[PDB]
C-alpha cells in the first residue's frame, strides 16, 4: 500500500466504452454517463461521478488507471 | 488541467470440422447434442425485450457425419466472438 | 474480436441462422428495425431465410406479431431449421387493423400502418407509504 496511493471502484454496471476520468488540478475524478440499458425487468439508465481527493505528494502525471474482466477499475498515482 | 485515459485488457483429411454463427443466442439457450453421428444444435432465444420489438427465436441444424466418424471424438466449443465450432482434435 | 473489441477481420468457412439490428433510440412514447415517424409507422425486417407461405402476420391488439418457422432445408453445410417470432409495439394514436406489408424478391418485410385513430394520453406520481 505504501509508496503508491490507489483507489478500487467497481464499474462493473459500467461499460468500458463509456469510462470517462481526466486528472485537472490536484483532484482526480471518474465519470462514467449510460444510455438506457436493455436488461432482465425493464430498461434502465445510470450516471456516476466519484472525485477522488489526490493527496499534495501524489503527481497529476503518470497516474495509471486499468480495469480486470470482472470490473475493478483501479486508479492508482505514485507519491514523490 | 489535461485528461487521463484508462488501459487494460488482452481440414482436408483425419479431421472434420463444423463452425457456426450463433448470433445472440446464449449457451444457456444453445445445446450441441450428437446421437448416433450426426452433429446437431438448437438455438431457441426465449422471448427477451429486444430494443425495438420484443423478439424470440429457435434455430435447430443438423450436420451429416462423412461414415467414418464416431461421436466421442468431437468436442465443440462456442467462442466469445460468437462462432461456436464442432470438430475433432 | 479481442477484449477491448479490437478485431481482427475473419470468415473462411460456412454461417447460421439470424441478424443484426438497425438504427434506433430510445426514451420516446412509443416503446432490421422500426422507422415510425409523426404519421406514418413503418417498419423492416429480414425474412430473407423464410418462404413466403411460411410467414405469417397477425395483429393481437396492438401488437402487430410476425411469425416464422421453416423445416429442414438443404441450404449449404447440412439439415438447417428455423424459427422467429418478432412482435412491434405500435403507440396508441396507430389503428391496430390497416396495416400494410409487403415481401420484397430480396427477401424484406416492409410493414406499414398510419397514426390517426386514438386521442394517446398520459402521467400521474404515485406516494411512498415508508
Amino acid at each position: 500500500s505504501e509508496g503508491k496511493f490507489q483507489a478500487f471502484l467497481d464499474v462493473s454496471h459500467f461499460t468500458p466504452d463509456e469510462v470517462t476520468v481526466r486528472t485537472v488540478d490536484n483532484l482526480l475524478e471518474v465519470s462514467a454517463r449510460h444510455p438506457q440499458r436493455l436488461d432482465r425487468h425493464g430498461f434502465v439508465s445510470r450516471e456516476f461521478c466519484r472525485t477522488y481527493v489526490l493527496p499534495a505528494d501524489v503527481d497529476p502525471w503518470r497516474v495509471r488507471a486499468a480495469l480486470s474482466h470482472d470490473g475493478i477499475l483501479n486508479l492508482e498515482a505514485p507519491r514523490g | 488541467m489535461a485528461k487521463i485515459i484508462l488501459r487494460h485488457l488482452i481440414e482436408g483429411k483425419s479431421h472434420f470440422q463444423i463452425l457456426l454463427d450463433v448470433v445472440q443466442f446464449l449457451p444457456e439457450d444453445i445445446i450441441i447434442q450428437t446421437f448416433e453421428g450426426w452433429l446437431l444444435i438448437k438455438a431457441q432465444h426465449g422471448t427477451r425485450m429486444d430494443e425495438h420489438g420484443f423478439i424470440s427465436r429457435s434455430f435447430t441444424r443438423q450436420y451429416k457425419l462423412p461414415d467414418g466418424v464416431e461421436i466421442k471424438d468431437l468436442s465443440a466449443v462456442l467462442c466469445h466472438d460468437g462462432i461456436l465450432v464442432v470438430e475433432v482434435k
